[PDB]
């Protein structure tokens, strides 16, 4: 009695945080698979989606 | 009427045109910034 919001997403268990991906935001974010070769320092932070 | 000071052949003592400033001092100079395009990958060269 008193739930503000419920919802559906990716199970933070089958997709473990250690050996594979990560989910703190909604998007399942992995580190370095497709990094844009030649840009500034703050870029590529979206190509990790 | 009135022949120009030259081509008449005699030395004289006439007038000039001057100003007040030191010119090079305003305490400033053209100050411009430039922003880099960004990526070298997607710059357009093909304008002919």
């Amino acid at each position: 009695y008193g739930a503000a919001v419920v919802n559906i997403d990716l199970n933070r268990d089958f997709f473990d945080t250690a050996t594979g991906i990560d989910l703190t935001k909604g998007i399942p974010l992995v580190q370095d698979l497709l990094v844009p070769i030649g840009v500034t320092a703050g870029a590529e932070q979206s190509a990790e989606y | 009427v009135g022949i120009p000071k030259l081509e008449v052949d005699h030395i004289s003592f006439s007038n000039v045109v001057s100003m007040m400033t030191a010119n090079i001092r305003t305490g400033d100079d053209m100050a411009v910034e430039r922003v880099n395009p960004d990526d070298v990958r997607a710059i357009n060269i093909r304008n002919a």
